[PDB]
C-alpha cells in the first residue's frame, strides 16, 4: 500500500492532557539575571482585551513607522506583597528548602489563604539564613509573595494566592541583601517589569470541560457518505490489529483546557496606574471597571477573564532593548456594543 | 593563480577507489576499508 | 489616524474596526458595522431609515 | 515574495471560476492550481490576494481558452485587514493573467486593484486605473 | 602562508582565537581556535605558530586550515585560505 | 542663452573645424561601466542643459544602450570639451567592443579614428579584450587605455599605491605587448601608449573619478595620493576635482590622436576601392572635397525625423537638398537633416563640412554598411549585397503543451528582434521551421527564445534544405493539355552563371525598359532573339518566350507563366525549390476558342513540361557554402586548416597577420556543424570561427544519389521517383 501522510492530530507535548493540579502556574526555570537585582516574576489578574492604534516601532518590520491597529490584553496589577525569603540548598538529589523567614506584619486577610505565622523570629531567622550561606549551605534564594485581590472588583475573591519567584543578582549575597531589603513591603509592577519589554505569561486555560477527540485534537469528521453512517465526531480506528492495545498517542476524549501554558515574548505596551483610561464604556464584560494600576500585554494571553496570570521576565526572547511603544489611542468604546 | 602550497594540502593526496576516502601520498592501502589500490586525487 | 464616516448612519468609524467596501465601478463606502453593511447589501436607503442621520436628515427637513 | 502589509485570508480554492477582468481575450478562468502554495492532505489549493494561481481560460476568445496561464488575483469578496485596524472587501473576485514575473498581458485593467497586489506587482498597479 | 586569489583575508589575532574577516568574500568572519600558550603571529603575508607544546601547536595549525575551508567549490579552481607550510 | 543653446551655434561652424574635432571610439571587455563613463563624457557632464543632458542615459543616439559596461551597437553624439582654453569638438562615437560583431564591426570603427581603452583594476587584458585591440589595430584608430574603477584593487583588496600602479604600469606594458607582437610596426606609428606620456589614464566611471600623469601632475594630486583618498572613502569628492569626463577628454585633445593625423590610416585597409580620387585624398589627407562622401554606417531612423544612417564626415560637406546615391543603386533623396549628433541625439541641420560627423537622412531603402554618396562611388568601403536566405534550420517542438500558446506569441513575435530569422511557422502539427542555415544560427535563436520570453520547447536536427537545379541542356518536350487538345513544346536547360549572378543580384527587374533589359542578356550570353522573348523569372529561373506564330499565346502568357512558378516551388525531382535553371517555349499549339483554354488544361501542361524537361537535364541539386572566418591564433595553421580541409571544406585565405590566422575556407554547411566542437580539440581550445552564408554552388556529383535519398525520405516521399516516361504519361 502506498501511503499518503499527514501530521499527527495535536500535540503529544503536553501529554497527559490533565486538569491542572492547581489554579496557579508554577514556574519550573528561572532566566539568567543580568543586571540590579529585582524580582523575576508578578502577578496579575486578567480582565479582558482592547485594541490600541501604535505607531510600529519594531526595527525591520515593513510597516515600521505607520499607524497599526494592535490587540492588548489588559492585567489588572495590584502590588503583591513580599510575604518570605526561602533559601534553597543544592545537593547530587538537586535543590531542597533549608530556611524560610516570614515578614513580621502581614496582611490579615492571608488567614483565607493559610493561619498566620506570628511576628516570632525574624532578625535571628535573618542571621542564621546569612549564617547558612557564608558556610555555603545555600544554592540560592527565592521569594515568597502572594497577591492582594481584595482592593480589585471584578475578582470576587479575597483570599490572596501566594508563589513563589526568582531574585535577579549577579551573586548569592546581592541575591540576600536584596531579598531583606524587600522582605515584607509592597512591590509594585513597575518595580518587575518596565515598558516595552518582553515578558512570558503563563496561566491556566479557559476551561471546556469533557471534549470530544474532533474539538480535542482537531481530528478530520467522517465525510461525504461516511458523515451519516453514525460516526460523524469520532475516530476512524483506535489501532492496528497488533499491536492488542490503544496506543496513548491516539486522539481520546478527555478534559480539554484548564491546563498550565505558558506564552512566549509578549510585549508591555504600557503600564498604567488609573484604570479609568482603559476601562470601556458600560464596563468590561461580567467583571466590571478597572481601579487599580494595570498594564497592558500586546496579542493574547492564555486564561479566561479573572484567571491569576502570572509573568515573567523572558527565558527565550531574542531582540535585544525594544523601546518604550507610543500608544496614540487606546480605544474604550462599549465592549458589550 | 594556483599557489602550490596550497595545492600541496589540497591535491596532493590518495583517493580510495572504492570508497572515495582521501588517504596520505605515500599510503598503499586505504585507512577506512584497507584497499590496496589508491589513486592520486585527479587535480586535472 | 484617518478618520472615517460610515457611509449608512453617518457614525464615525472607531479606529481598529469598521469595514471598507468597494464596488466594481471603483465605488468605496465606509461600514460601521455589519448592521450597517447588511442594510446596504438590501437596497434599503439610508434617508428612508430613520435611525441612521440621512434619515434624520430627511425627517427633519419638514 | 515580497511582504504584504496586510492580512490576507486565502479565499478562492481550486475549481473556482474567476471572472477575468483584462483585454486579453480570457472572460472566465478557472483556477488549477496556486503557485508557491503547499498543501496538506485533503486541502484545496488556497488563494487569496496578492497569490499567482495557474488557470484555465474557459470563456474568451478561442486563443485564450484551453490555454495554462498564470494570473494575479486583484479583487476578493472575503474580507481582508490592513494593518491599521480597518477591513477592505470587495464586490466581486477579480483577476489577471500575468506572466511568472508578474507583468500582467493586458494592457488595461478594467475595476480596481487591491493595494496589495499593486504593491506586490508594481506593474499591476501602473495597468490598472484605480487602486483601492 | 596566507594565499587568495581575489578577497584578501583579513587575518589578525584576538586574544586566544584568530579572525579571519572576508575570506572568499563572506560578511561573517572566521574564527580558529588557539589551544595553550600557543602564541600566533601573523607577520604580514605569513603566520608562525610557536609553543612549548607540539600537540597544541599542531592543533593550533589543524584549527586555522580547517576554518579556512572552501567546503563548496572546485578545489582546483578555489584554493583561498591559509596552508601549513611547515610542522611543528 | 542655455547651455547647449550656445554650443548649437559653435557647432553649427565648428563641423568645418578637423584641428579641433574628435571622432573617436572606446574599445575594451564589459561588465566595467564602459559606456556608462562615456555616458558621462558629456551626457554624464552635461554638454547640453543638466535636466536635458544625461539625466536619463539619453546620450547616444541608439539609446536603447543604456549601459552595461561597454557599447552595445555603434552609437553617437559630440561633446565641446575645453583644454588649455580651446572649445575642442570631442564626437564621441564609442565603438561596439566585441567580437561576434563583423562586417559590420569594420564600418563601426571606420566612423572613428581611434578606439580608446578601459580595464577595471585587476581585471586586465580579457580574451574580448585584446579580441578588440586586434579589431582596433585594422582600422588604424590608437587607443588610450583607461583602467576603470581602481577601487577593487583599492579599497576593497587594498593594494598598496606603488604596487596598485605598477600592476597597471605592467598592463599598460601588456598594451605595448599587444601593439608590438600583433602588429610591431604599429606601435612606433602613434599607437604606442603610456601612463607616463600621458597617452593612459585611469579612474572609476563609477565614482568618477579618474587621472592620467599629465591630469595627476596639473591637478596636483598625483596617483599615490589619488590612492590614500580613494582607500580613504572620498572617491565622490575625488571625482569633483577630477571629472571622469575630464581626463578623457584631455586625452582625446592631447594625447589622443586627432583625428587628421590618422584620417589617411584607416581608409586604404578599410576602404576597397581607389584611395587617390579627390573622395579618396580628402578623406585620407584630412580635407573636405570629396563629392559627398558619407558613408551609410547603419541605416538608423527616429519617430518623425529621418532615416538616420550613421556616418562621421570622413571627407566632403553637408547641405539640404542634395542628390545622393548609394551602395546598393541610385536612389537619389533629398538629403533634410545634414545634421550633427550632438547633446543627447542627432542635431539636425545643414551646413557641415567635413570634419565631424555627418548622419545623412531621406532615405528608405539602402543597407547598413553602404556608402551614400552623391559621388558615383565606385569602389565604397563595404560594397557589398544582401541577397540571402537560411536553409537549414530546425524544427521548434513544445516540451509542455502548455506553453504553446506562450510560444506562439515567442516566435511570432520574434521577426520583431531579428528579421533574418525568417521563422516558417508552420500551423498544422506545428513543426516550427525556425529559420537557420548552419548551427551558429541554430543556437543564435536557441538562447532568445529561452530568454527574452523563456519557454520550455526543444529543437530538432538540421533541415538539410538546398535548392533544386539542372545541368544538362536537353530536347523540346512536348506538355500536352487534360483535354488532348492544346499542346506546348518547351525545353529546358542550365541557367548561365553569369545570368545566375545578376539576378541573383536582382538588377534584372520584371519592372525593367525592355530594350535595356535585352542588351544585358546578350550582354551576359544569351543571343538576341532568346534574350528578347524572356517572359518572367521567378526565384533566380527564367522563363523565355522564343516562339513565333501561335496565335492567342500572350492571353494565355499567364496560366503558364503560373505554371512555371507552380514547378519552380517545387521540384520534380526531390519536390524542393528550383534555382538557376533556365526554361525556353519553343513552340506552342493552342485550342481555337477560350472554353478549351482554361486552367485546368494550360497549367497541367506547363507543369508537366517543365519538370519532365528538369529530371531529363540531369537534375542535380545545390548546396549552401558558409565562409568560415576563424581568426585562430597566427601559430596555430596545420590543425586549423586540416580540421575544414577534412570536413570537405575547399582552403580559400589563411590571413596571417602579426598573431592572427584567419583561414577562411567558405565551408559547405553540409559539413559545416560543431565547428567550434572540432575547434576545442584541433587547435587545443584555442580558435574564434565565425560564418557567413558563403553561397550556392553544386553539391558533390559523387554523393547525389545519397543526398536525394535522405531527402526523400526526410520529407516522407517515395524511394523512386516517376522517371521520364511515367511523369511524361502521353
Amino acid at each position: 500500500m502506498a501511503s499518503i501522510h499527514r501530521p499527527k492530530r495535536g500535540s503529544l507535548a503536553f501529554s497527559p492532557r490533565k486538569r491542572a493540579k492547581s489554579h496557579i502556574p508554577r514556574f519550573r526555570a528561572w532566566p539568567e539575571a543580568t543586571g540590579e537585582p529585582k524580582l523575576q516574576s508578578f502577578a496579575g489578574y486578567k480582565v479582558g482585551m482592547t485594541h490600541v492604534i501604535m505607531v510600529d516601532d519594531t526595527k525591520n518590520s515593513l510597516t515600521q513607522g505607520m499607524e497599526i491597529s494592535v490587540p492588548v490584553t489588559v492585567i489588572e496589577t495590584p502590588a503583591i506583597r513580599v510575604a518570605a525569603i526561602r533559601a534553597y540548598a543544592e545537593d547530587s538529589t538537586g535543590e531542597k528548602a533549608i530556611a524560610e523567614v516570614w515578614a513580621a506584619d502581614l496582611d490579615p486577610e492571608l488567614k483565607r489563604r493559610i493561619p498566620i505565622p506570628a511576628a516570632g523570629n525574624q532578625a535571628e531567622a535573618l542571621e542564621n539564613i546569612g549564617k547558612l550561606i557564608e558556610e555555603g549551605r545555600v544554592s540560592d534564594v527565592r521569594a515568597v509573595i502572594y497577591t492582594l485581590p481584595k482592593s480589585l472588583t471584578g475578582v470576587p475573591k479575597k483570599v490572596p494566592d501566594i508563589m513563589e519567584s526568582g531574585i535577579s543578582a549577579r551573586d548569592l549575597g546581592t541575591k540576600f541583601e536584596y531579598s531583606k531589603t524587600i522582605l515584607g513591603t509592597l512591590v509594585s509592577v513597575t518595580d518587575v517589569f518596565k515598558n516595552g519589554t518582553l515578558v512570558d505569561t503563563a496561566a491556566i486555560t479557559i476551561g471546556k470541560g469533557t471534549q470530544g477527540p474532533v474539538k480535542r485534537w482537531g481530528i478530520q469528521l467522517m465525510k461525504g457518505k461516511h458523515s451519516r453512517q453514525g460516526s460523524l465526531r469520532q475516530v476512524g480506528t483506535l489501532g492496528a490489529f497488533n499491536p492488542s492495545r490503544v496506543s496513548w498517542r491516539v486522539p481520546q476524549m478527555g478534559q480539554m483546557g484548564y491546563h498550565q501554558r505558558t506564552e512566549f515574548n509578549k510585549r508591555i505596551l504600557k503600564i498604567g496606574s488609573d484604570g479609568e483610561e482603559v476601562t470601556p464604556e458600560g464596563g468590561f464584560i461580567n467583571y466590571g471597571l478597572v481601579r487599580g494600576d494595570y498594564i497592558l500585554i500586546k496579542g493574547s494571553v492564555p486564561g479566561p477573564s479573572k484567571r491569576l496570570i502570572r509573568l515573567r521576565d523572558p527565558i527565550r526572547a531574542k531582540k535585544a532593548d525594544l523601546g518604550e511603544p507610543n500608544i496614540l489611542y487606546i480605544s474604550r468604546e462599549s465592549k458589550q456594543g | 593563480a594556483r599557489f602550490p602550497e596550497a595545492e600541496e594540502r589540497l591535491l596532493n593526496k590518495k583517493i580510495c577507489m572504492k570508497c572515495n576516502a582521501r588517504n596520505a601520498i605515500r599510503a598503499t592501502r586505504c585507512r577506512k576499508c584497507g584497499y590496496g589500490t589508491l589513486r592520486v586525487k585527479s587535480k586535472e | 489616524m484617518e478618520q472615517r464616516k460610515c457611509y449608512f448612519c453617518g457614525k464615525m468609524l472607531e479606529p481598529g474596526t469598521g469595514k471598507l467596501y468597494v464596488k466594481k465601478d471603483g465605488s468605496t463606502y465606509f461600514m460601521c458595522s455589519s448592521k450597517c453593511m447588511s442594510n446596504f447589501a438590501l437596497g434599503r436607503l439610508p434617508r428612508r431609515t430613520e435611525w441612521t442621520e440621512k434619515g434624520k436628515i430627511q425627517l427633519k427637513k419638514a | 515574495m515580497k511582504g504584504m502589509r496586510s492580512n490576507i485570508p486565502r479565499a478562492l480554492n481550486a475549481g473556482a471560476q474567476i471572472a477575468c477582468v483584462d483585454n486579453t481575450g480570457a472572460k472566465v478562468v478557472e483556477i488549477i492550481s496556486v503557485k508557491k502554495y503547499r498543501g496538506v492532505k485533503n486541502r484545496m489549493p488556497c488563494a487569496g490576494i496578492g497569490d499567482m494561481c495557474v488557470v484555465s481560460v474557459k470563456k474568451g476568445t478561442p486563443e485564450m481558452r484551453k490555454q495554462v496561464l498564470l494570473a494575479v488575483v486583484v479583487r476578493q469578496k472575503q474580507e481582508f485587514r490592513r494593518p491599521d485596524g480597518l477591513h477592505v472587501s470587495f464586490e466581486d473576485n477579480a483577476m489577471v493573467i500575468t506572466d511568472e514575473e508578474g507583468i500582467p498581458k493586458g494592457t488595461d485593467i478594467k475595476g480596481p486593484v487591491a493595494r496589495e497586489v499593486a504593491e506586490r506587482f508594481p506593474k499591476i498597479g501602473t495597468t490598472a486605473s484605480i487602486i483601492v | 602562508s596566507i594565499v587568495y586569489a581575489h578577497f584578501p583575508m583579513q587575518v589578525k589575532v584576538d586574544g586566544k582565537t584568530l579572525i579571519i574577516g572576508n575570506f572568499l568574500g563572506e560578511k561573517k568572519p572566521r574564527f580558529a581556535k588557539i589551544i595553550g600558550e600557543t602564541k600566533v603571529k601573523v607577520s604580514g603575508n605569513d603566520v608562525t605558530i610557536t609553543g612549548i607544546n607540539k600537540e597544541d601547536v599542531g592543533q593550533t595549525a589543524a584549527n586555522i586550515e580547517q576554518k579556512t575551508k572552501i567546503k563548496r567549490f572546485d578545489p582546483r579552481i578555489f584554493q583561498d585560505g591559509i596552508y601549513i607550510v611547515q610542522k611543528a | 542663452m542655455g547651455r547647449r543653446k550656445k554650443m548649437v551655434e559653435r557647432v553649427t561652424t565648428l563641423m568645418n573645424d578637423p584641428q579641433r574635432i574628435r571622432n573617436i571610439g572606446i574599445v575594451a571587455h564589459i561588465d566595467h561601466g564602459k559606456t556608462t563613463l562615456s555616458d558621462n563624457l558629456l551626457a554624464g557632464a552635461g554638454m547640453i542643459s543638466k535636466e536635458l543632458a544625461g539625466k536619463q542615459l539619453f546620450m547616444d543616439s541608439d539609446e536603447e544602450e543604456q549601459a552595461r559596461g561597454i557599447t552595445i551597437d555603434s552609437s553617437n553624439v559630440s561633446m565641446v570639451h575645453t583644454f588649455d582654453n580651446e572649445d575642442y569638438l570631442i564626437n564621441l562615437i564609442d565603438t561596439p567592443g566585441h567580437v561576434d560583431f563583423g562586417g559590420d564591426v569594420t564600418r563601426a570603427m571606420r566612423a572613428v579614428d581611434g578606439a580608446v581603452v578601459v580595464v577595471d583594476a585587476v581585471e586586465g587584458t580579457m580574451p574580448q579584450t585584446e579580441t578588440v585591440l586586434r579589431q582596433a589595430l585594422r582600422e588604424h584608430v590608437r587607443p588610450v587605455l583607461f583602467v576603470n574603477k581602481v577601487d577593487r584593487l583599492i579599497n576593497e583588496l587594498q593594494v598598496d599605491s606603488q604596487e596598485m600602479q605598477i600592476r597597471l604600469g605592467k598592463v599598460i606594458d601588456h598594451v605595448n605587448k599587444l601593439i608590438k607582437n600583433m602588429n610591431p610596426e604599429k606601435f612606433k606609428a602613434g599607437w604606442k601608449v603610456d601612463a607616463a606620456a600621458g597617452t593612459v589614464a585611469f579612474g572609476s566611471a563609477l565614482y568618477n573619478w579618474a587621472i592620467s600623469v599629465p591630469m595627476m601632475k596639473k591637478t596636483g594630486v598625483s596617483f599615490k595620493d589619488v590612492y590614500d583618498y580613494c582607500k580613504a572613502g572620498d572617491m565622490k569628492s575625488l571625482a569633483e576635482k577630477c571629472p571622469l569626463h575630464e581626463a578623457v577628454l584631455d586625452m582625446v585633445i592631447h594625447f589622443l590622436p586627432n583625428p587628421i593625423e590618422a584620417q589617411k590610416g584607416r581608409v586604404k585597409v578599410i576602404w576597397h576601392g581607389d584611395e587617390n580620387t579627390e573622395i579618396g585624398k580628402a578623406m585620407t589627407h584630412a580635407n573636405a572635397e570629396g563629392d559627398l562622401a558619407f558613408m551609410v554606417t547603419d541605416i538608423s531612423v527616429d519617430p518623425h525625423a529621418g532615416e538616420v544612417a550613421t556616418g562621421r564626415l570622413f571627407s566632403g560637406s553637408l547641405t539640404r537638398g542634395m542628390e545622393v546615391f548609394t551602395s546598393g543603386s541610385a536612389r537619389k533623396s533629398r538629403v533634410q537633416q545634414v545634421g550633427i549628433f550632438m547633446g543627447p541625439e542627432r542635431l539636425e541641420v545643414d551646413k557641415i563640412p567635413a570634419g565631424n560627423i555627418a548622419a545623412v537622412t531621406g532615405l528608405k531603402e539602402a543597407i547598413v554598411g553602404s556608402t551614400v554618396t552623391t559621388l558615383d562611388g565606385m569602389t565604397p568601403f563595404e560594397s557589398i549585397r544582401h541577397v540571402s536566405e537560411p536553409v537549414v534550420t530546425v524544427a521548434v517542438e513544445a516540451k509542455h503543451t502548455k506553453d504553446l500558446p506562450k510560444l506562439i506569441e515567442v516566435l511570432r513575435q520574434v521577426a520583431k528582434e531579428d528579421p533574418t530569422l525568417q521563422i516558417t511557422l508552420d500551423e498544422e502539427t506545428g513543426e516550427h521551421l525556425m529559420a537557420g542555415m548552419g548551427e551558429l544560427h541554430l543556437e543564435v535563436i536557441a538562447h532568445r527564445i529561452e530568454r527574452d520570453k523563456n519557454v520550455e520547447i526543444t529543437t530538432s536536427k538540421p533541415i538539410v534544405v538546398y535548392r533544386e537545379t539542372i545541368k544538362k541542356k536537353t530536347e523540346p518536350i512536348e506538355g500536352k493539355s487534360p483535354n488532348r487538345h492544346n499542346r506546348f513544346y518547351i525545353y529546358a536547360e542550365p541557367l548561365d552563371t553569369e545570368i545566375v549572378s545578376a539576378i541573383k543580384e536582382g538588377e534584372v527587374s520584371m519592372n525593367l525598359p525592355e530594350l535595356e533589359r535585352r542588351q544585358k542578356l546578350i550582354d551576359l550570353g544569351m543571343e538576341k532573339e532568346e534574350a528578347k522573348g524572356i517572359v518572367g523569372i521567378f526565384n533566380s529561373n527564367i522563363f523565355i518566350d522564343m516562339t513565333k506564330g501561335i496565335q492567342y499565346l500572350n492571353e494565355t502568357m499567364e496560366l503558364v507563366l503560373d505554371g512555371f512558378e507552380e514547378v519552380m516551388r517545387a521540384g520534380p525531382l526531390t519536390r524542393e525549390p528550383v534555382a538557376n535553371v533556365k526554361c525556353v517555349l519553343v513552340d506552342a499549339k493552342l485550342h481555337e476558342d477560350a472554353i478549351h483554354r482554361g486552367p485546368a488544361q494550360i497549367i497541367p501542361a506547363a507543369r508537366q513540361a517543365i519538370q519532365a524537361g528538369m529530371l531529363m537535364a540531369e537534375d542535380s541539386l545545390l548546396e549552401p557554402y558558409q565562409k568560415v572566418f576563424v581568426q585562430v591564433p597566427q601559430l596555430l595553421m596545420g590543425g586549423a586548416t586540416k580540421e575544414l580541409q577534412g570536413r570537405r571544406g575547399i582552403i580559400l585565405n589563411m590571413t596571417t597577420e602579426g598573431d592572427l590566422a584567419i583561414i577562411e575556407a567558405r565551408v559547405p554547411v553540409a559539413e559545416m556543424f560543431g565547428f567550434a566542437g572540432e575547434i576545442r580539440s584541433a587547435t587545443e581550445g584555442r580558435a574564434m570561427w565565425s560564418t557567413e552564408f558563403g553561397g550556392f554552388d553544386v553539391v558533390p556529383s559523387s554523393i547525389l544519389n545519397d543526398i536525394v535519398g535522405q531527402i526523400r525520405e526526410r520529407k516522407g516521399l517515395k524511394k523512386e521517383l516517376p522517371k521520364a516516361s511515367d511523369f511524361l504519361s502521353m
